[PDB]
RNA sequence: GAUGUCAUACUUAUC
């Protein structure tokens, strides 16, 4: 009710799991771009920057699974 | 406002068996007119009383006014009176 | 020797054991906890120490009885039967990319230098006896309440983010009693019982024992 | 507080004004009510103190004595970093009694 | 067994570089954050090389770390987040050799969460407030005021906390004796994850907000509110005031949009690419960094794209508008993460992947004989701007620091023959990368 | 019927033997009904017989019927009735219910507590009809109007929060079109409780939610009276949410500024009310938001006299804080002419604005202290210092902190000076106030003004004030108290005079002035150390050890009180009433039946046995540690909490072998508050001597066959390990079998304590490597976690909580997967609360101890930024 | 809309963790993706009961409890019952006046043998995994052998003493062995005197 | 195993 309004990402009994997926990535987005030792490994894999890094985790956050169902 | 255990009736645990009637009196018409005082006169119940007084607000401002009271040589405590309880020795 | 670590990127590393008679491999150890280590390095025939990509580095040890002989349906809980344990883990704040028991030194002790992404460089040393590490364990406690990070995070917080620490001693916080005020570590000293440049003494001696 | 299950607490934003106990409630937590090892001060909402509302007690509500502090087990599980513990409404809870 | 880790080698890769007056005195002074390692350095201009006074272990993950100046000072102070929900608000003592936390306020918990502040961190040109903006749904607005004592004092944090509204930057727009404004280049998230057909996903652009915190009513409100026809990367606040044109501008990829609200029109100018590089088949350039300039006469702006093209761009505008944006390719650099341009010809770079330069700044502007364009130049199919590659030559190299942080290979050998070993390992990414053999010994 | 007087006979039915003297029932065992309620209960009276009779309606006369147990029945009754009627408020329907209890409450001849149960009865039903009372809003909002106006302040904290509910359960529509006809009522009073009812419904369900019904409200011109009604309404959401109103204050000052220009003059008062009431929250330092209205409340104030320019003179001294220094400084210089022209005003209603505009017209600079020494304290102290004015306490206390704010700006000699002549008066009331500002003046202040020629006047004062008491108010001993604190050591040659008083007057026919006396002595008692008075405090503790047969309990209590403070400001082993002949004397003086007296005699024990127990030949402590278990089992939550701390100083003076055993056969007692003290006293002289020492012993008490005392032994290890904390980590494998043990019997009380064993140990042995254990008591905690009852599930939650803090939040993630999609909702809905409670926990820590994932067909779930490696 | 279990076994990879009431729920692939995943762990067997696992050990007896050996090694327990054998046969009056005037000196027994037993006498106890969990009847199923050994217990009960020597220590079954050959089930079993020297062989049997 | 009346007992340092 009032949790899941107040802390987003928290989750009910009758939460699917497209929701929960989409959460866990941008939990998983957020921590990436939060912390500088995996943001640093994805700019050391790839050959982009850190900013291009940032702005292609932070254009990702807008449905990260794809289209609900 | 009161509370529903406080009652008309007080009683007295460890008393003085030397202290007279007019001391009780005394000690018991200091918060408001006693109606009755009844004091043991057994071995196996010596040392406590039962005081009931004729208002309801003096009994429960003597009752407030006597757990502890300074007496002769013992530690007398006084309660509220408890049909339960009272009637536990039978 | 006569045995395979076979490092996963997303649960453990899993130990198989190899016959000499037949050509099979069958895995016999696995552990619980996931920890998605990226390297590992080998220090003593039973025990194993991993680095994860999060920034955290464990030692998972093997049981006192590796039931290794084998030969090949259910498992504990989806996988092997001997499920191992872990004794020590520690978050450093950065992905630990190599890691190697060596000597740096001449003369010294054997410790496990790491080199993480972020260029920085981690020694990991033993305790000789449990005087010294109850000593420093002391003193690691004293400086985690009376000198506070500036960041405002709790020093016991950090290490134990993704995996709680168990026998791991920070020295980065052991170490910062010599840029400290004088009367903040002369209470550390009398809660101690010891002296500053005692203290002082005791936190270099190790350090050049085990490194530069 | 835990003894109480239908006392509600603020759960406001947490300003400067640090929150204050009475007599009766001196050294208590607030949420986990206990009075061993205190390790952090309680931090008041901008509207839970405001003129009158000012240094009073965040749990029974009369005048403030000591000053309001969590307990150690309330530090180390993040209980401290959540919205001000102040009870606002209070509902069968030293209510009744006062009328009998 | 009970192991005890120390650290040998401090990290060298700067993830964070702020520059000011931190000490307090007329030369000013590198702050640099590690991550989990704050170190202050001091550009000497006489020798021309760093030398590091102070550095201090976080016992964290530093995500945003921004030096301010308040009203009528002269040492500016650090604000700084952790992956803990708290702001620590510091300043550096030349007498003690310390970092002195002068404040720390908790508005949330700790771990590098989406909810938690700590992500984005700015701060107004005056020294009037501070605002916290997390990844999504989660802002705040702290007061900064002097007490009479010359104390720095935190008020309440305010609440401007928007549901389904994702963060990307935040920036503090400047306002001479106004309210505080912070322009963040928001999303919204709703439509595009309650609408199942996937188009909604592609209409949801980023749009520029500019909260004005009212100081009369001690409340935070969404002043305006912008869209734009590009995804912003970052953002770029411009002194005014007494100064002249005080906005906010927006980088994407080969894009630089002002969008200064109320009066100016929104100037879109195209990013200059390369004359015959073939790097780029489809995709575009974004920039990395702002680096703000201002040496009493104008303001600058040498920002930085992908490829690492330094470029001066410096904004000719009316007395009260905005006229055209002009942008010209100053030299070339290393990518680098933050740089921080100080006074008297000095420029920080700070390299993550590689080593971090320091060079003297020798032809500053070089409006000479370099093609530069402008956003008023009526060029069309694309771009239509080549600039042409050259080395350095307005900036000189003076100081190099060696900055080995990537090292992901590390193997302890004794193939020197000699009695110590040493330690084999890599360092850099791309076309940076080196082996590099260190040992115990001094040079 | 408690004061109804009674024959011989029910007196000696009464009492046993062994004493010299010196059809009206309803159903059956229903409560007698009052011959006044005989009309709502007049179906019960008669027999039900169901049979084909019985429509739904008559189930609904169970719900009077419950209602007869709910009124006047049994508390045990009213308990069963109340879980009757919680549990099945969805089955019986709102309608009924609230056509049942509508003319109950509206009775003439109801009581507090019949209308208190009633208001507990619709808040507790109140839950479970949510979205379905909308219809029946106007019948609660009208039995729910007289109680927010109500005197009592509890009976109108509940109606706020009956308000609260119902404006949470129908939403915003439903009221707005209920009180919409309420407001152009013929009714004063009627108008004022809607308004009221429609602001504390605008603060519980937020102030634009209805700041466009009530702008339309007020901007509509049809009559004054519903303009009226919306400045009330605006004027008592200001009052009632200062922060809420001050972000809404520019909207609200938008709306209050089209006020004030008609021409009646009751909606220009309600709206310079409303301004003030904005002015005081609602922007409070928003000079701003009274610009536009600081225009026409000057003309206002300038051009009109009566109650309307006192409400504009309030509003300009309510909004004179809120602007600039310049100006507070130009509205200070000519409102003083009309402040000092309203001195003389016979109505009570300016004269309190008055008095309360000039607490706030000097409270900066600008007014300088000579003028208002010379024409403004004058007339304050002529027309406002009276004696009508002591007896409303709002006229007094507002009186009070005009002259603490007159004494803190002019000076505190000149009010002294003043008010030292009425401390002597005749009046008790006016005394008592006089008493209160100059302690309030000793205290902001002090007595560094005070010069020798008026502190021996202001001692007598205050001794003639103390003397000449007659009710039980403390103010005249804190007033005291805080003089003698004020003066320190210029109270030398008044330490005599104040002695040969108390003397006087610890000897007396009443009782309460033995009482009085020894406060005095005892609030008195931290200046004689101070003074170098050390022969004084001897001759005082020496008296006081021989006065301690005064018959009256409250004398006796405060001499209690005085000795300890004796004790305490002097040395423990330095009183002439030394420890040896002391701590035997208050062994009978702890088995008294009072509360402050028991709980001083406790304070005084605990006191010797922590700097005095060297005085005893370890022999009067065994027998006081058995007089301390019957000390316990109060309702004053005083002695319990000291009990524990004598019984752990005991324990470590002594030694932990004597009192182990007594608290161990003090456990086993069947009664509340008895059981927890004995444990917790146990737990604190564990932690206070070694913990080894009580380590097998309370693996004894467990052996015994008894539940109490098994759950009395595993409450006693709970607390112990939260107060031992990190000292935990050597006890935690000789109480790892117990706590195995503990957790699979099959009372709940024994599991709950088990987790919250193992919850202790968790927050308390967290980051040292214990996670063994920790992983062990989870696998058994685990199963605990389905219990139907909320202790056990709160204690599961608890004992989660600590082992996401200790194990790690992975172990959590672990144990709880497999459990978020279960078919089974039950478990589904705690698997689901328990993964929202590692979230709030630990939300950064579940990124990577998140599980792999498969992508599906048209959505891709796969992390491929961590499963790429360098 | 709701599959049985046949489609739900061949659809997921691992058809063991598959029950017949997930084919119900509201998603039988991720049921089965976290019911077979790697430190995942199972649902407790009481959510579909109906005695809320604690009504099932009514009559049954128990232990009150089990002391350590570190704990019983400091003659408290001793002293525990021997003074609650006395205070049992006390009276009220006994009770009474050792109120008044207490006998100090209970048991006095030591003071640093508590601290012995609890930091140099400490034993860790039997612990387990995590994945493990706790059921009613789990703690009397203490059921869950080596082929080529004998326990104390089936040695006693079968007669036959186990000695180094392989004329009497291997059971009377072994002249079969030695009639019929070597069991089919088990190529590897060596047993003594038919496939294995009886003086090396000590143990009657060895997989190998 | 559910239901509705009665009784006993337990817990949350409740007052």
């Amino acid at each position: 009710e009032h949790l899941q309004s107040k802390y987003i990402g928290t989750g009910h009994a009758d939460t699917t799991k497209w929701e929960w997926l989409v959460n866990q990535h941008r939990d998983s987005y957020c921590s990436y771009m939060g912390h500088f030792d995996l943001l640093n490994y994805f700019a050391i894999a790839e050959n982009e920057s850190k900013a291009r890094v940032r702005f292609n985790l932070m254009e990702k956050m807008l449905q990260p699974c794809g289209p609900p169902a | 406002r009161l509370p529903p255990e406080v009652n008309r009736i007080l009683y007295i645990r460890n008393l003085p068996y030397k202290i007279t009637a007019e001391e009780m009196y005394d000690i018991f018409g200091k918060y408001g007119p006693i109606r009755q005082i009844r004091v043991g006169n057994t071995p196996e119940t010596r040392g406590t009383a039962y005081v009931v007084y004729e208002d309801i607000f003096d009994a429960k401002n003597a009752c407030d006014h006597l757990s502890g009271f300074n007496v002769c040589n013992r530690y007398l405590v006084v309660l509220y009176y408890n049909a339960n309880r009272a009637f536990q020795k039978m | 020797g006569h045995r395979v670590i076979v490092s996963d990127v997303q649960e453990s590393f899993i130990w198989v054991r190899y016959k000499r008679n037949e050509n099979q491999l069958i895995i016999f150890a696995d552990d619980t906890y996931p920890r998605w280590v990226t390297t590992a390095s080998l220090l003593d025939y039973d025990t194993v120490a991993g680095a994860d990509k999060f920034g955290n580095i464990c030692v998972v040890r093997l049981p006192p009885n590796t039931n290794d002989e084998v030969d090949e349906d259910r498992g504990l809980l989806n996988g092997a039967s001997q499920k191992a344990e872990v004794i020590m883990n520690y978050h450093v704040g950065e992905t630990v990319l190599s890691l190697q028991k060596t000597t740096l030194i001449p003369g010294g002790s054997e410790s496990l230098v790491y080199t993480t992404l972020s260029g920085g460089i981690g020694i990991l040393v033993p305790f000789t006896s449990h005087e010294d590490h109850d000593f420093f364990q002391h003193v690691e406690m004293h400086l985690r309440s009376e000198h506070p990070p500036l960041c405002g995070r709790d020093h016991l917080s950090f290490r134990s983010y993704y995996f709680p620490v168990k026998n791991v001693i920070d020295g980065d916080l052991c170490e910062q009693f010599n840029s400290m005020e004088p009367n903040k570590q002369k209470n550390v000293s009398e809660e101690l019982d010891r002296t500053p440049p005692e203290v002082s003494k005791k936190l270099e001696d190790i350090r050049t024992r085990y490194a530069f | 507080a835990k003894h109480h299950p239908d006392l509600i607490f603020c759960r406001k934003q947490a300003g400067v004004a640090i929150g204050r106990l009475c007599e009766k409630c001196d050294g208590k937590c607030v949420i986990c009510d206990s009075y061993v090892r205190p390790c952090t001060l309680v931090r008041i909402c901008d509207e839970c103190n405001y003129g009158s509302y000012q240094g009073r007690c965040v749990i029974c509500g009369g005048p403030g004595v000591s000053d309001a502090y969590y307990c150690k087990e309330c530090t180390i599980q993040e209980k401290d970093r959540d919205g001000c513990p102040k009870i606002v409404n209070l509902g069968s809870s030293k209510t009744d009694l006062f009328y009998e | 067994m009970f192991l005890y880790n120390l650290t040998l080698q401090r990290a060298t890769g700067i993830s964070f570089a702020i520059h000011g007056n931190f000490s307090g005195t007329k030369q000013q002074e590198i702050v640099v954050s590690r991550g989990k390692i704050l170190e202050l350095l001091r550009p000497d201009p006489n020798t021309g090389k760093v030398h590091t006074l102070l550095t201090v272990e976080v016992f964290g993950v530093i995500r945003s770390l921004m030096a301010f100046r308040l009203t009528g000072g002269t040492k500016d102070y650090i604000v700084v987040g952790s992956d803990s929900g708290r702001i620590v608000i510091l300043e550096y003592q030349p007498s003690k050799n310390m970092f002195e936390k002068i404040h720390q306020e908790t508005f949330g918990k700790s771990g590098c969460r989406r909810i938690v502040p700590g992500q984005f961190l700015a701060v107004d040109p005056k020294g009037r407030a501070v605002m916290i903006s997390a990844i999504e749904k989660q802002k705040l607005v702290y007061i900064l005021n002097r007490d009479a004592a010359a104390r720095l004092t935190i008020s309440s944090p305010l609440e401007a906390h928007k549901a389904n509204t994702l963060v990307y930057h935040v920036v503090g727009v400047d306002v001479g004796f106004e309210n505080p404004m912070f322009a963040c280049l928001e999303m919204d998230y709703e439509e595009a994850d309650n609408d199942p057909t996937g188009e909604a996903a592609a209409n949801t652009q980023q749009t520029l907000t500019f909260y004005e915190l009212d100081l009369g009513l001690n409340h935070v409100v969404r002043k305006y509110s912008e869209p734009l026809e590009e995804h912003g990367n970052f953002l770029i606040t411009v002194p005014g005031g007494s100064d002249g044109p005080s906005g906010v501008l927006i980088c994407s990829e080969n894009y630089i949009t002002y969008k200064n609200f109320g009066d100016q029109p929104d100037i879109r100018c195209p990013i200059p690419r390369r004359r015959n590089d073939l790097d780029d088949p489809e995709r575009g350039m974004i920039f990395v960094c702002s680096a703000t300039h201002k040496t009493k006469s104008m303001f600058f702006f040498l920002a930085q794209t992908e490829q690492g093209d330094i470029f001066k761009i410096t904004l000719e505008t009316d007395e009260d508008m905005v006229t055209e944006i002009r942008l010209k390719y100053f030299d070339t650099v290393p990518v680098a993460a933050a740089m921080c341009v100080l006074k008297t010809g000095f420029l920080f770079v700070a390299s993550e992947f590689g080593n971090h330069y320091l060079y003297q700044i020798a032809h500053l502007g070089d409006d000479d004989e370099e093609p530069e364009f402008s956003s008023a130049m009526p060029l069309e199919e694309g771009d239509t701007f080549f600039f042409q590659p050259r080395p350095l030559k307005n900036l000189v190299l003076v100081d190099e620091l060696d900055s080995l942080s990537p090292i992901l290979f590390c193997q302890i050998a004794d193939l020197a023959n000699e009695d110590t070993p040493q330690l084999y390992v890599a360092c850099g990414r791309g076309p940076r990368s080196s082996l590099r053999v260190l040992r115990h010994g001094l040079e | 019927e408690r004061n109804r007087p009674l024959s011989d006979e029910e007196l000696d039915a009464m009492f046993p033997e062994g004493y010299k003297v010196l059809n009206d029932q309803p159903s059956g065992n229903l409560p007698f009904l009052k011959p006044d309620d005989i009309q709502y209960f007049d179906k019960l009276l008669v027999d039900v017989d169901e049979s084909t009779l019985s429509p739904e309606e008559q189930k609904e006369r169970k719900i009077m019927k419950l209602l007869l147990k709910i009124k006047n029945g049994t508390p045990p009754m009213r308990k069963a009735a109340l879980r009757q009627i919680t549990d099945k408020a969805r089955e019986f329907g709102a309608g009924p219910l609230f056509n049942q209890i509508l003319p109950l409450l509206m009775s003439p001849t109801l009581e507090d507590q019949e209308r208190h149960l009633l208001v507990k009865v619709i808040d507790r039903i109140l839950y479970k009809l949510d979205d379905l009372v909308r219809p029946y809003v106007h019948k609660i909002l009208v039995v729910i109007e007289p109680l927010l106006i109500d005197e009592d302040y509890y009976a109108r904290v509940e109606g706020r929060e009956i308000i609260s509910n119902l404006a949470k359960a129908a939403g915003l529509a439903t009221m707005i079109s209920t009180m919409r006809p309420d407001i152009d009522n013929m009714d004063e009073y009627v108008r004022n409780t809607t308004a009221r009812a429609f602001a504390v419904v605008a603060s519980a369900l937020g102030i634009p939610s209805l700041l466009p019904f009530l702008k339309a409200v007020c901007k509509s011109k049809k009559s004054w009276q519903a303009r009226h009604t919306g400045i009330k309404i605006v004027q008592q959401i200001a009052i009632l949410m200062g922060c809420a109103i001050l972000p809404h204050l520019r909207s609200l000052v938008e709306i209050i500024e089209h006020g004030l220009v008609d021409e009646q003059q009751k909606v220009r008062t309600i709206s310079a009310l409303a301004i003030a009431a904005l002015a005081e929250a609602a922007t409070p330092y928003g000079i701003e938001s009274f610009d536009s209205v600081l225009k026409p409340l000057w003309k206002g104030i300038r051009q009109h006299r009566g109650k309307g320019l006192a409400a504009f003179l309030k509003a300009i001294g309510y909004l004179i804080p809120l602007m600039d220094a310049e100006y507070a400084n130009y509205y200070t210089r000519e409102v003083m002419l009309i402040l000092i022209r309203e001195f003389q005003s016979p109505d009570e209603e300016m004269k309190k604005i008055v008095l309360k505009v000039v607490k706030q017209c000097c409270g900066t600079d600008g007014v300088e202290a000579n003028y208002i020494k010379t024409e403004i304290l004058p007339p304050f102290f002529k027309h406002f210092w009276q004696h009508r004015m002591a007896l409303d306490r709002r006229n007094y206390r507002q009186l009070v902190d005009t002259t603490v704010e007159l004494a803190n700006k002019v000076g505190a000699a000149e009010i002294i000076s003043r008010i030292v002549d009425d401390l002597k008066d005749e009046a008790e009331q006016y005394r008592k106030m006089v008493m209160e500002t100059i302690e309030k003046i000793m205290g902001n202040l002090g007595a560094a003004d005070i010069d020798h020629k008026l502190e021996e006047q202001l001692i007598d004062g205050i001794l003639y004030a103390f003397q000449e008491q007659t009710t039980e108010d403390s103010v005249m001993l804190n007033g005291f108290g805080t003089v003698v604190n004020a003066l320190g050591k210029r109270v030398k040659p008044y330490l005599p005079q104040i002695c040969g008083t108390v003397l006087w007057r610890l000897n007396n026919k009443s009782a309460k002035v033995r009482q009085q006396a020894a406060d005095l002595i005892s609030r008195t008692a931290v200046v004689m150390k101070t003074c170098q008075e050390e022969k004084l405090m001897g001759h005082l503790g020496v008296v006081l050890y021989e006065y301690l047969g005064e018959e009256y309990p409250e004398v006796l209590g405060s001499i209690l009180g005085a000795l300890k403070a004796i004790v305490n400001v002097i040395g423990m082993h330095k009183m002439t009433p030394p420890i040896k002949d002391l701590l035997p004397r208050l062994t009978p003086i702890l088995k008294n039946r009072h509360e402050k007296v028991q709980e001083n005699c406790i304070d005084l024990v605990g006191r010797i046995a922590d700097r005095g127990a060297e005085y005893v030949s370890a022999r009067e402590w065994m027998r006081i540690c058995f007089e301390l278990l019957e000390l316990l089992k109060a309702h004053k939550k005083a002695i319990r909490r000291a009990t524990v701390n004598t019984f752990g100083y005991i324990a470590k003076a002594i030694g932990p072998h004597d009192v182990l055993a007594t608290l161990l056969n003090n456990l086993k007692v069947q009664e509340r508050q008895n059981r927890v003290c004995t444990t917790v006293a146990i737990a604190i002289v564990a932690e206070t001597c070694s913990p080894f020492t009580v380590l097998p012993a309370l693996m004894n008490e467990y052996r015994v066959p008894e539940l109490n005392v098994q759950n009395g032994v595993l409450k006693s290890l709970s607390f112990l390990f939260e107060y031992i904390g990190e000292m935990g980590k050597d006890y935690i494998y000789a109480v790892t079998p117990l706590l195995e043990d503990a957790l699979m019997d099959r009372d709940l009380v024994h599991r709950q304590t088990a987790s919250a064993v193992v919850q202790h140990m968790s927050l308390g042995v967290y980051g040292f490597g214990c996670e063994d254990s920790l992983n062990h008591l989870l696998n058994y905690v685990w199963p605990n976690v389905f219990e139907t009852s909320p202790h056990v599930i709160q204690a599961v939650m608890g004992a989660l909580e600590g082992l996401r803090v200790a194990i790690g939040p992975c172990r959590m993630l672990q144990y709880c997967l497999q459990g978020l999609f279960h078919p089974a909702r039950k478990v589904r809905d705690v698997y689901w609360k328990i993964y929202n409670s590692i979230y709030i926990g630990s939300q950064d820590a579940l990124i990577a101890h998140y599980p792999r994932i498969y992508n599906d067909d048209k959505n891709t779930y796969i992390r491929y930024e961590l499963d790429y490696i360098l | 809309n709701r599959f049985t279990v046949a489609e739900l076994k061949q659809l997921v990879a691992r058809p063991d963790v598959v029950e017949m009431h997930d084919v119900t729920a509201q998603d039988p692939k991720l049921l089965v993706h976290l019911k077979a995943t790697r430190n995942s762990v199972p649902v407790p067997r009481h959510w579909c009961f109906k005695r809320k696992y604690l009504q099932g050990k009514r009559g049954i007896e128990k232990p009150p409890f089990e002391l350590p050996d570190f704990i019983k090694r400091t003659g408290i327990q001793e002293m525990r019952e021997a003074l609650q054998e006395k205070e049992e046969q006390k009276t009220m009056k006994s009770k009474m006046r050792e109120k008044v005037r207490p006998k100090m000196g209970k048991i006095d027994i030591d003071y640093q043998k508590l601290h012995d037993a609890f930091f140099k006498w400490q034993t860790k106890p039997k612990l387990t995994i995590h994945g493990d969990l706790y059921y009613e009847g789990k703690e009397f199923e203490t059921r869950l052998k080596k082929p080529g050994d004998l326990s104390d217990e089936l040695r006693i009960s079968l007669g036959m003493p186990v000695g180094p020597n392989a004329h009497k220590v291997p059971p009377p079954w072994l002249i079969a062995m030695q009639r019929y050959g070597p069991p089919p089930s088990y190529p590897n079993l060596k047993i003594p005197g038919l496939n294995s020297p009886i003086p090396e062989s000590c143990s009657f049997g060895y997989h190998a």
